[PDB]
């Protein structure tokens, strides 16, 4: 997996999305994985590597 | 004449001071802003 400032139909975990990905500066927990915004949509991955 | 400049100026110096004050008196401003970002937020919340 991989892929860097492109539109692109992402199937993390298997949940279907489109967007850009790009650097997050997002302190996420050791065990958190996923990410959210006040939009109740999802604004944060983590890679599975 | 003397007389109802000072008052002015003074009535005007307490008007800036009024508004400086913290009691905000643009409650009708704020309204509008606050429904229409609450309405948005409603609406865009809905789609879930």
């Amino acid at each position: 997996n991989l892929v860097k400032n492109k539109c692109v139909n992402f199937n993390f975990n298997g949940l279907k999305g489109t967007g850009v990905l790009t650097e997050s500066n997002k302190k996420f927990l050791p065990f958190q994985q996923f990410g959210r915004d006040i939009a109740d949509t999802t604004d944060a991955v983590r890679d599975p590597q | 004449q003397k007389l109802i400049a000072n008052q002015f100026n003074s009535a005007i110096g307490k008007i800036q001071d009024s508004l400086s004050s913290t009691p905000s008196a643009l409650g009708k401003l704020q309204d509008v802003v606050n429904h229409n970002a609450q309405a948005l937020n409603t609406l865009v919340k809905q789609l879930s």
